[PDB]
């Protein structure tokens, strides 16, 4: 459960992130598949080498899909009904996968956003990824 | 916990710029931030209340760097972990019978805290060797788990 | 998430438990501190023995707050700010915990619910035990 | 695993009159129902569309029993379960890389079929007794891992 300043605080963060969408998505995928092979059996159809255009296309989505999460902290279960459908429904993708991206994703914004990454900056996102990841991993209709 | 000749290089290479006498204030304080129960266990270091009193708390960048002596001792004894660890590992889990998820919890915020001091250079390679070496600090901590 | 059938779920299997709820919460008491001997160290000086009048009086509290929590499971962060506050704030659980106790609900609803411990509904309670969980062990004021 | 020698007497007795046909499915099916995600472990299963798919399906009572007798081996050498599970553990660990979690799940699900069978007679300390070999068994399975 996020707090009130746990959401201004995610808000501030993410809104820094700003054009670098797709680079950073890409990047924390890129750390994800590198420091967790396993989480590399989800892709298999994937050209996973650095620099990879569908790596890249795909951290865009991703990214995209926390801006638009952050734009719906208050409603998230019904703004990302279809995602959670995809995840939890039809690629089945088990939870643990989830808390690996979600750092690798704090990992990728605290080398690229040191002044921004503070202690309760850190500490709100990491419950906000957390808190997607419970709606993607979560069947609710 | 095995590393490329590659892999020991670079780890050995970031290890070196690290300041040990802030890095592991840095990881303990976030760590009792980020995840406020692990504060249950240090209710001798005082004032926790806030994310600043914690980073600044003496006691925590005190016991933060012996945290990172440990981890600094791991990356040497790569080979031996458990047996260098064992010691530790009673400690942690016969006496604070601390959750062993924690031991995984700090060593991913100790890796967030080395992405933060060198950005850049802390590339995806660099991370995945360290994420093997934090990997196996954890397992050797909770060793009488196992 | 819960879904509207998990929620139809939990509301028709809790409903069942009424005036057995000391005996339920006291008997799921019981076997988690069996079971997880650590999880004593948040009852200091408590009488644990079995039969224990002090765990019966617990166990009643624990039941009622879930009673509390299905009451108004869909805005269940407002209904349990006390709790969260005992629980998160003050008392510092470590979440392990109540992945302790919740199993231990489960078992105890098993033992005693054969005809609503259906898979389906075993489904619901697990993911409702789950939710009341993460708001008890997380800090949203 | 470390049982005191009522607490074997008391496993055993009660696994005396666990089904060997049935338990084991219900325990399989209860874990991909409860937790849908393991489902993509078992795709040539065919149908785990719905829990009564799922329960009723005869790769999940067939595949069930493999399991409960896998339990049974590590009950008839409680003091080597390492040795007993060694080829599973790389079957799960090394080929399959199921999560290491999602062997703790599973046996607390057998927890909850036994205490759903048996009712009253699934006491506490039966249950405590069942929970240090459930446990056993996880890190037996896991040991690829440590
Ligand atoms: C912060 C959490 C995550 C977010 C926000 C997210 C978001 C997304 C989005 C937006 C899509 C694309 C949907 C479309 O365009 O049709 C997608 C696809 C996918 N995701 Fe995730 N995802 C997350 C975590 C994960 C994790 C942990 C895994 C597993 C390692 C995973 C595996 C997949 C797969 C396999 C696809 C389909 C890819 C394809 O075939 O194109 N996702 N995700
Ligand atoms: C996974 C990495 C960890 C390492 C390398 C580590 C290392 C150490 C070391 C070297 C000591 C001092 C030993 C002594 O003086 O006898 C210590 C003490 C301690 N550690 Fe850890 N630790 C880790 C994780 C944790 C976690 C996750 C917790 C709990 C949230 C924890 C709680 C404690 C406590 C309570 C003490 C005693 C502090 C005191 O002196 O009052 N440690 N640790
Ligand atoms: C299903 C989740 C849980 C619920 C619904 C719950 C509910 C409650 C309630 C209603 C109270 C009493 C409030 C009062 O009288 O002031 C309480 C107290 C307490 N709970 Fe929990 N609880 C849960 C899980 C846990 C867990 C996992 C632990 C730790 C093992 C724990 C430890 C405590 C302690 C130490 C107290 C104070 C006891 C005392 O009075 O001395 N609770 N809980
Ligand atoms: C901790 C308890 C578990 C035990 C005792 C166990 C035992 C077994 C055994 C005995 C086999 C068959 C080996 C053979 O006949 O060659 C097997 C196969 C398998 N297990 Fe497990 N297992 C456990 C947990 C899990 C979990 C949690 C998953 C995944 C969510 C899993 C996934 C599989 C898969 C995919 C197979 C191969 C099935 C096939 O034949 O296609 N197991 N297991
Ligand atoms: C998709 N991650
Ligand atoms: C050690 N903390
Ligand atoms: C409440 N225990
Ligand atoms: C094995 N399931």
């Amino acid at each position: 459960v996020l707090s009130p300043a746990d959401k201004t605080n995610v808000k501030a963060a993410w809104g820094k992130v700003g054009a670098h969408a797709g680079e950073y998505g890409a990047e924390a995928l890129e750390r994800m598949f590198l420091s967790f092979p396993t989480t590399k059996t989800y892709f298999p159809h994937f050209d996973l080498s650095h620099g990879s255009a569908q790596v890249k296309g795909h951290g865009k989505k991703v990214a995209d899909a926390l801006t638009n999460a952050v734009a719906h902290v208050d409603d998230m279960p019904n703004a990302l009904s279809a995602l959670s459908d995809l995840h939890a429904h039809k690629l089945r993708v088990d939870p643990v996968n989830f808390k690996l991206l979600s750092h690798c994703l704090l990992v990728t914004l605290a080398a690229h956003l040191p002044a921004e990454f503070t202690p309760a900056v850190h500490a709100s996102l990491d419950k906000f990824l957390a808190s997607v990841s419970t709606v993607l991993t979560s069947k609710y209709r | 916990v095995h590393l490329t000749p590659e892999e020991k290089s670079a780890v050995t290479a970031l290890w070196g710029k690290v300041n040990v006498d802030e890095v592991g204030g840095k990881a303990l304080g976030r760590l009792l931030v980020v995840y406020p129960w692990t504060q249950r266990f240090f209710e001798s270091f005082g004032d926790l209340s806030t994310p600043d009193a914690v980073m600044g708390n003496p006691k925590v960048k005190a016991h933060g760097k012996k945290v990172l002596g440990a981890f600094s001792d791991g990356l040497a004894h790569l080979d031996n972990l458990k047996g260098t660890f064992a010691t530790l590992s009673e400690l942690h889990c016969d006496k604070l019978h601390v959750d062993p998820e924690n031991f995984r919890l700090l060593g991913n915020v100790l890796v967030c805290v080395l992405a933060h001091h060198f950005g850049k250079e802390f590339t995806p390679p660099v991370q995945a060797a360290y994420q093997k070496v934090v990997a196996g600090v954890a397992n050797a901590l909770a060793h009488k788990y196992h």
